[PDB]
RNA sequence: AUUGAAGAUU
RNA sequence: UGAUGA
RNA sequence: AGGCGCCGAGGGUAGGGCCCGUGACUGGGGCGAAGUCGUAACAAGGUAGCUGUACCGGAAGGUGCGGCUGGAUCACCUCCUUUC
RNA sequence: UGUGGACCCGCCCCUUGGGGUGUGUCCAAAGGGCUUUGCCCGCUUCCGGAUGGGCCCGCGUCCCAUCAGCUAGUUGGUGGGGUAAUGGCCCACCAAGGCGACGACGGGUAGCCGGUCUGAGAGGAUGGCCGGCCACAGGGGCACUGAGACACGGGCCCCACUCCUACGGGAGGCAGCAGUUAGGAAUCUUCCGCAAUGGGCGCAAGCCUGACGGAGCGACGCCGCUUGGAGGAAGAAGCCCUUCGGGGUGUAAACUCCUGAACCCGGGACGAAACCCCCGACGAGGGGACUGACGGUACCGGGGUAAUAGCGCCGGCCAACUCCGUGCCAGCAGCCGCGGUAAUACGGAGGGCGCGAGCGUUACCCGGAUUCACUGGGCGUAAAGGGCGUGUAGGCGGCCUGGGGCGUCCCAUGUGAAAGACCACGGCUCAACCGUGGGGGAGCGUGGGAUACGCUCAGGCUAGACGGUGGGAGAGGGUGGUGGAAUUCCCGGAGUAGCGGUGAAAUGCGCAGAUACCGGGAGGAACGCCGAUGGCGAAGGCAGCCACCUGGUCCACCCGUGACGCUGAGGCGCGAAAGCGUGGGGAGCAAACCGGAUUAGAUACCCGGGUAGUCCACGCCCUAAACGAUGCGCGCUAGGUCUCUGGGUCUCCUGGGGGCCGAAGCUAACGCGU
């Protein structure tokens, strides 16, 4: 049936990134967009459209990489070089405000939904709030 | 295993098992000997080993290395065992304790002289 | 006696 | 079909 | 006061269940340089091996049935690779 | 006597038996001292406080499922009884219930915690001293008294022990301080004091206090201190090495000066100001006196002696090397391993490393051990995918909107005793030890708030799933029927001397005529070619042909339902071969077995026979190299080529199977790779 939709996303631009693909659909939901706003603001994505494939809901992910490399193997160093669901339907996981993670010494973001909506960790920790662990990401 | 099976089995403690039953933990039991054959080491070892049968307050029977130079032990010798197997005899777990009760210590012994339990001498010393 | 040394061999 | 211990 | 009664620690006889002991007789098992019989296995190990089962034999085993390759060598094959 | 309180009935407020009120009824007391008419210590009723407790409830609290069912006061009820008080706490009567895979019941083990040890942490281990709670006082009952006990030094009884006994009967209970004895590897003085603190009685003076404050024994632990300091040779002797030159112990000793642990003399504590008495007023406040176990100790001053070193280790891990001895011996040994005549590994010695009033050993706990993996592991060949399905509980659950706010998150607040821990500053000359102060803190309770995700309720969608219509391929299964080839036997023909079998043989069969050949018959079992690198099934597995009964599955259409999904502990079903039971069948094959060869032997390989069995029906068994040695579903991530089977606009395109090569990636490698 498809078990964990936000797994999915994080999945599909993982594999889209390792082939250096341009683009990749993922079926679009609220809650997938949420989180993409915050790559995208972050800087991970170059961006996001909402779109139809056969006529139902997708989202156009625009990925982003580094420049051309150089010596044997010329491949760009990845954007997203780690991309990982932390909270899951067989554990969900949830953090007070005084135990959100810090992501690779701030070089890294954690996405992380609150009952003031999905935000990065800086912004839930401003905000003082904590909630479900969505993700690392760096 | 997924995390439902942790919650519905979980792991197991590895709780392992005692290498000397000297019994009640006991860092040293008393014995009274029976033999004191002689026994040959296996693996590509050769020699004529020191051993006595040792009759415990335990309420067990077990077999004890003689270490040291020569002993003076024999069938009734009344003796303190303390656990140290010789690797060379399987089935020998545990070493008399040198010195103490009808176990001489070893005589003429300069080295290691705390184990075989040998008091200081005196010569320019 | 033989063997590096032994077991075995007279 | 066999080729003693280290 | 005294008496009788119920309850009642405990005890008895019958009946089961269960734990320790010791145990005549009895089954294998581990470990111990150079004892005995053969030679199953490892190379196609000299009958490819392993396997469940079933019978049989000092011993390793052997044989029956079915299965497996986790089998050596030679062929025909088609696949791959090779071009072109 | 009735301030009042108790109880019944009523009424009011309040809400489980909480307050209030009205009749009625019922219930108090003790005296003592005196600095004697006015005070002190007491007594009685009642309302409150304070402290201490009982009872109840949520949550938490070890091992075994090789313990799976348990339960008659059992579960509830109505009415009693009992208590300070609720309650099957107990009793009568009624009802038939309560509990359990979220582990009841049973077994094992165990006092629980504050803490402690360890760890980076999560965790593991633990509960000795100190503090808190519980339980017990030779073992087992039980009540009395009392505010309180069902009472360690109170009582009764039963039991086991010891003691006294005039044999009838009696006494007793160190798990209080010492101490004895036994067990054991092992654990202290039959000490000193009520001076302090605290406790009981007393108006007080006081008395009691093995609580306690000290001292004593034990390197058991922690901390502080000593066994000297500065000189002092190109460097005594001895000992050890030695290429015979020398090298080492070694500034180490000797020896010069200096200081002065111990020990001696002198002084000498704080801990103790209260109770009490006097003044005041028995108040506040002021004055006064008594009192030290530790102890002639600590500490201060004077004098003053060069005055203790041990244990472990030196193959690698692991810091530290040489000579003898020894010859797989004697021995070492945490693991790996040393020793067989040149041993840095044994024993000794020189020298060296390490620690030092200690050093080693053994036992035990955590560590390292991401080696039970939550943090943080794995299962193709290393140990590990269940033989396969079906689906029970359970776990998990697509897209949109709204309610609720259980999870989750936030603010406040209560709680989290002291000790300990951590930080500061203090007191013992330091430190150990101690004092004071500060700062953490999960968990839980209360109040308020948020609503993204999870949950739930209500609506909605069609991308998952299921269905409809139309088409397909298939050794998928069951039942009945039938076909030809071959082998065996039987009957007839013709026909003659061997056939068969091997490496070579022989056993065997043949003149009762076999082998080979032709014709007829019976029977059982298996299906050649097609046949594939092919297909079908969840697996096991499925192959002549025909009918019938029946399972799965693929494609197209985009028509219906509207998340109906995935997985699946247990259960149930299926499950090759061999084997079991009952009854059939029996051609060929063939364990066992009977022979022939072979061989050193041959309980085998080869050869001739042969029973079970192989076959059928029905019932069992439930195993396997039950294999892709790879659980099931879904999503995502280059391609090439071969192939089976659908559809299309038919070079090709597009589904669903089967293969190989191999992007990215993965893997210890081999490999794997839509
Ligand atoms: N070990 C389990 C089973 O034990 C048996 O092993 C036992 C005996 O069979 C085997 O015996 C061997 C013998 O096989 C070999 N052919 C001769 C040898 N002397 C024997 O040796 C044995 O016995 C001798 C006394 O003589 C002891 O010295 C020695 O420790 C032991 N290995 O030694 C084992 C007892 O030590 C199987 N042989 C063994 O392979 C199998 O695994
Ligand atoms: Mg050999
Ligand atoms: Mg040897
Ligand atoms: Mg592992
Ligand atoms: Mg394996």
């Amino acid at each position: 049936m498809l078990t964990d939709p936000i797994a999915d996303m994080l999945t599909r631009i993982r594999n889209a990134t390792r082939v250096y693909k341009e683009s990749t659909d993922v079926p679009a939901s609220r809650f997938k967009e949420e989180i993409l706003r915050i790559l995208a603001r972050e800087g991970f994505i170059k961006g996001y459209e909402r779109v139809d494939v056969d006529g139902k809901p997708y989202l156009r992910v625009y990925l982003k990489y580094g420049p051309r490399r150089q010596g044997p193997d010329p491949r760009p160093e990845q954007v997203i070089h780690h991309i990982r669901r932390i909270s899951k339907p067989g554990r969900r996981v949830y953090v007070g405000v005084k135990e959100i993670p810090r992501v690779r010494r701030g070089l890294g973001i954690a996405i992380l939904s609150t009952s003031k909506g999905v935000l990065t960790d800086r912004e839930a920790r401003k905000l003082g709030v904590g909630g479900e662990l969505i993700c690392e990401v760096w | 295993p997924t995390i439902n099976q942790l919650v519905r089995k979980g792991r197991e403690k590895v709780r392992k098992k005692s290498k000397v039953p000297a019994l009640k933990g006991a860092p040293f039991r008393r014995g009274v000997c029976t033999v004191v054959r002689t026994v040959t080491p296996k693996k590509p070892n050769s020699a004529l080993r020191k051993v006595a049968k040792v009759r415990l307050t335990s309420g067990y029977e077990v077999t004890a290395y003689i270490p040291g130079e020569g002993h003076n032990l024999q069938e009734h010798s009344v003796v303190l065992i303390r656990g140290g197997r010789v690797k060379d005899l399987p089935g020998v777990r545990y070493h008399i304790v040198r010195g103490v009760y009808d176990a001489a210590g070893v005589k003429d012994r300069k080295k290691s002289r705390s184990k075989y339990g040998t008091k200081k001498p005196k010569e320019a010393a």
